[PDB]
RNA sequence: CCGGCCGGGAACUCAAAGGAGACUGCCAGUGAUAAACUGGAGGAAGGUGGGGAUGACGUCAAGUCAUCAUGGCCCUUACGACCAGGGCUACACACGUGCUACAAUGGCGCAUACAAAGAGAAGCGACCUCGCGAGAGCAAGCGGACCUCAUAAAGUGCGUCGUAGUCCGGAUUGGAGUCUGCAACUCGACUCCAUGAAGUCGGAAUCGCUAGUAAUCGUGGAUCAGAAUGCCACGGUGAAUAC
């Protein structure tokens, strides 16, 4: 029932953030679905660098935000109860759907 | 870099959504499929007092720190000579530099 | 063949020869040929005149080349005793299709003098 | 360049029939990779000649290779300055694929209908020896046969 | 310009963060620039006081701040009194709650930037700018360097013109993607014009 | 009974199932003639099994997209080396030699900053 | 190509015309607001249309229908 | 009600992570048996396999004090501040990089295939009504592998055009309009209706390219109220030669 989309930078951050909610609800929560990899942006852009002059001069900066689900499907109580009021791998977004 | 050229952003922003810009009652209402009624003129019975200063196509949209009305970023918030200055410094959440 | 008493738009499909007529090009051609009730695949030299009178006739409601002519030499006199920019710009004797001039309107404005 | 010496690329065949000298044949007329008219119309005019000529395709031509093909070609090298003709050996490596392209050439030329019509007609122009592809074998040999013994 | 920023390069890769927060394109361009006034705001207020980095985080907008310093004895001052008025004022400039933290560095001349920042305060002081820089290299050295790089660029000692030095003790793979570096520059505008500085410190391979 | 095979030239997924009893062929629900049986690759599909064996003996199901019609017609003509595995060590010690086996990694360069193109220079002046 | 739903015009310029029209407006008037058009009450009149440097003055005919004033301010002096 | 539409599986594409492998690893030989290099089989992958960012000391006291700051100096009821309109788009003329054409491996009409990549909340806007059309009204859904931008396009076949400035080609203005923004001529873009050039593939001279590249076909992103052939990107088809 709680559809489960979380939205990071780093995947070795992603993947760390979704272990401890993946280990709540199992301990806690009742056999949620299985981690999803949902594809993801980057925003892959041409900036610019030189002064005045110079416009043959560029970067290409990027940002790798990766995407995840859960969905889980129990409606349990506990599941809330231990997602209740937690924010772990602080620089990502996590969200709690219905 | 001119400090009143600065301020004039700050002007013009200042009161554009302040006024009519988001207050738009006056020309969202009169523009439209309405009677070709004295409303026609009330639109721009309006907009001649209008401050000029206030309304979106007006303001360039540009950086904040530096001023400059060029290189602006409408994601970022500064010039591209600062805003690489800061990405290749550290201080843009998960912005690096990668190659295909 | 003999529409417009002038032109003779002779081998031309029933609308190549209205697109090849002076005054009217792609859109009036199938126009004419539809309020007419005619097909678009055949040359001017099959159709008999039973039917040409009834084309020139249907071709005799817009402007023709004997008037195209005047209404513009009548917008160009509006132009020029009005005195506008464009009627300036008409006056001078330069190309006319746009706004564009400066260093390329070598299309009417023809090659270089010196 | 100067360091590497490396030679040509391999040549896919014909889906239809394995014939490199053929792939070659129409990547030198293809242009602009826009393939499938390019095929779709060199396949109908073999197909044309096949029935033109009485017999296959890769049997077609081969009669004409030799009428273009020739066995000369010439290399300028400077002698304390030097940029005129200087008769020397053409590489068969190449030479098949300067024939495919001096017959394009003439193909190119007879233009009144489509290359489907044009092309197969100078090939068979060329089998009887009536091409400017074959007026090419000759006018190298008249180069070549000038300057002997040079280097 | 042809020489890269070596930690741009390195961020995403082996060097940590400095502004750690995610979120949506509609509160980008707000965020960091609340962050830059008052990490500037910061820099200024606290700049005698050993700042060697400082780095921000904004999880579910109740931002952290975690400063690195020497000096900690005078940055909490009395019981922390400077600490939680700082956080006020960093709360009245961002619009949300604040945390600071106070971490301390062992031998200052383990940060680039505060040995910039030490050769910037010796530099306006009429002082030998060789008997600065060789100085701060060997002390670098002494206590374990694997490698340091620093230039100085400008009217150095009077020269009126555009001139650079620098000195090199060690290994500086500023090529190798593979290591950890400290980097960081500073100026000093001296009395004869500006003197930019370029440090580069090398202790880590992996 | 059923063997799978998939294909991949120039972004160009191929998914293959084949079978005993038949050679019929069926191009994403389509026919050879219907896609691309008289274009450009309408024979190298058949290549693999001209081959070996390809008119009544084994019968295909295709699903090519994510590109071309080149790319998905190479996809099927490696598609069908990787699902002709009932026999692998005669299927692959035969046809290595004749290719039709390795993907033909090839990608299009990405438009290069300065080039106008992926590796067109532009034009200069000199003077 | 401009408005479709009504003819944009600025107020500066038509009051000072509406309610002088019963006048006769006895004179020029020095218009900063070239970017409006002509309808049929504003013939007659001895307008001077900005164009930068000074004020043209110009009279008004019934020709003038759908143009605008700067549309004929020479601002293009070349020689 | 053939829509993966609904059960159903995680078989499969695909997906984002973690690993695998490739290294001269093996065989032949000219070679100082060395190294290396041509080759050979295996080899998804062959010699740094994709390419990409990575630019070492340094050179032009190169450019940039109009990104930004700082010296030194000038001014300061003015070199400062504000308001309206013109200008940078004014053009006898020079030059430089790009889009369009000079056509029949092509133009025109029918139907007809597959992309990939990115965007989208005072924003992207299906559907549906009207309008030839530019767009205008209703307006869900979507802050998004689900909703939208958004239909890829050359192509595929058929029929016509048949060598002429010709159904080519399209340009600097007429008239009627469509949107943007208070505002569209000086100075935006777009459709329609209409006129229709030059150019018959180009002198000296000169430019790019060693493969999925050249050549082209379209597509999207920035900037942005609106405003490209330009810039940055996506993928589509697809060469020749390197003596
Ligand atoms: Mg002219
Ligand atoms: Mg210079």
């Amino acid at each position: 029932r709680i559809r489960i989309r979380l939205k990071a930078f780093d995947h070795r951050l992603i993947d760390q953030a979704t272990a401890e909610i993946v280990e709540t609800a199992k301990r806690t929560g009742a056999q949620v679905r299985g981690p999803i990899p949902l594809p993801t942006r980057k925003e892959r852009f041409t900036v610019l660098i030189s002064p005045h002059v110079n416009k043959d001069a560029r970067d290409q900066y990027e940002i790798r935000t990766h995407l995840r689900l859960v969905d889980i499907v129990e409606p349990t109580e506990k599941t809330v109860d231990a997602l209740m009021r937690l924010d772990l791998a602080a620089g990502v977004d996590v969200q709690i759907s219905l | 870099a001119k400090q009143s050229m600065k301020a004039r952003e700050v002007k013009r922003v200042a009161l554009a959504d302040k006024y009519f810009a988001k207050r738009a009652e006056l020309k969202a209402i009169i523009s439209d499929v309405n009677a070709s009624d004295e409303d026609r003129w009330n639109a721009v019975l309006k907009l001649q007092t209008l401050p000029r200063d206030s309304s979106p196509s007006r303001q360039r949209n540009r950086c904040r720190q530096t001023g400059r009305p060029h290189g602006f970023l409408r994601k970022f918030g500064l010039s591209r000579i600062k805003v690489r200055e800061a990405a290749m410094r550290g201080e843009i959440p998960g912005l690096k530099k990668a190659s295909w | 063949a003999r529409i417009a008493g002038i032109n003779i738009p002779d081998h031309k499909h029933a609308v190549i020869a209205l697109t090849s007529i002076y005054g009217v090009g792609k859109t009036r051609s199938k126009a004419i040929l539809a309020a007419a009730g005619i097909a678009e695949d055949v040359k001017i030299s099959e159709l008999s005149e039973g039917q040409i009178d009834t084309l020139r006739d249907e071709v005799a409601k817009f402007v023709v080349e004997g008037d195209l002519r005047r209404e513009i030499s009548m917008s160009i006199k509006r132009l020029m005793d009005l005195g506008c920019y464009r009627g300036l710009r008409h006056r001078r004797g330069l190309p006319v299709r746009g706004q564009r001039t400066k260093t390329n309107a070598r299309t009417r404005k023809g090659p270089r003098k010196p | 360049p100067r360091r590497r010496v490396i030679g040509q690329r391999k040549i896919l065949p014909d889906p239809k029939f394995g014939s490199e000298l053929l792939a070659k044949f129409v990547n030198i007329l293809m242009v602009d990779g826009k393939k499938s008219t390019a095929e779709s119309i060199v396949y109908s005019a073999l197909e044309t000649l096949a029935q033109r000529s009485g017999k296959s395709e890769l049997e077609a031509f081969e009669v004409a290779l030799e009428n273009v093909r020739p066995t000369v070609e010439v290399k300028s090298r400077r002698v304390g300055g030097s940029t005129y003709q200087v008769p020397v050996e053409v590489r068969p490596v190449r030479r098949n694929a300067l024939a495919m392209r001096w017959i394009v050439e003439a193909a190119r030329k007879r233009g009144d209908k489509s290359m489907a019509l044009r092309l197969a007609n100078e090939l068979s122009d060329a089998a009887e020896n009536k091409g400017t592809a074959v007026k090419k074998r000759e006018d190298v040999h008249r180069m070549a046969e000038a300057n002997k013994a040079f280097a | 310009g042809q020489k890269v920023h070596p930690n741009g390069i390195r961020l995403g890769i082996v060097k940590p963060w400095n502004s750690t927060w995610f979120a949506n394109t509609k509160e980008f361009a707000d965020n960091l620039d609340s962050d830059f006034k008052v990490r500037q705001y910061l820099t200024k207020e606290l700049a005698k006081a050993s700042v060697s980095r400082i780095v921000i985080e904004r999880p579910a907008k109740s931002i952290r701040v975690t400063i690195h310093t020497a000096r900690p004895g005078i940055v909490i001052g009395k019981k922390g009194e400077d600490v939680e008025k700082l956080r006020k004022v960093v709360a009245d400039i961002a619009g949300v709650p604040a945390q600071i933290n106070i971490a301390e560095v062992r031998k200052p001349e383990l940060d680039a930037k505060l040995v910039a920042d030490s050769i910037t305060s010796q530099l306006e002081r009429r002082v030998m700018f060789r008997r600065a820089m060789k100085r701060a290299v060997q002390n670098a050295m002494r206590l374990g360097a694997k490698g340091i790089k620093v230039e100085v660029s400008g009217r150095l000692g009077g020269a009126e013109i555009a001139r650079t030095e620098w000195y090199r003790e060690g290994r500086v793979p500023l090529h190798t993607l593979r290591a950890d570096i400290d980097y960081n520059t500073s100026e000093a505008h001296t009395t004869y014009g500006v003197i930019g500085v370029k440090v580069w410190i090398f202790k880590g391979e992996i | 009974n059923q063997y799978y095979g998939t294909g991949r030239r120039k972004s160009s997924a191929a998914r293959v199932f084949i079978k005993p009893g038949n050679g019929k062929i069926v191009i994403n629900q389509r026919s050879l003639e219907q896609y691309f049986g008289r274009e450009t690759a309408r024979m190298v599909v058949r290549q693999p099994l001209e081959l070996v064996d390809m008119v009544e003996k084994l019968d295909l199901y295709i699903t090519v997209k994510g590109g071309g019609i080149s790319g998905q017609a190479g996809a099927i003509r490696h598609g069908i080396t990787r699902a002709l595995m009932e026999y692998d060590e005669s299927l692959r010690s035969e046809l290595r030699k004749a290719g039709f086996v390795t993907r033909d990694a090839r990608q299009v360069e990405r438009k290069k900053v300065g080039l106008r193109k992926a590796r067109r220079r532009p034009q200069f002046s000199k003077r | 190509r401009s408005l479709k739903k009504g003819p944009f015009i600025d107020l500066h310029l038509l009051k000072k015309v509406e309610k002088a029209v019963e006048s006769g407006d006895k004179k020029p008037l020095r218009t900063w607001s070239r970017r409006s058009t002509i309808f049929p009450n504003m013939i007659g009149l001895t307008i001077a249309v900005h164009n930068g440097r000074q004020h043209v003055p110009v009279f008004v005919t019934d020709e003038m229908v759908g143009h605008k004033l700067g549309e004929f301010a020479p601002t293009r002096t070349y020689r």
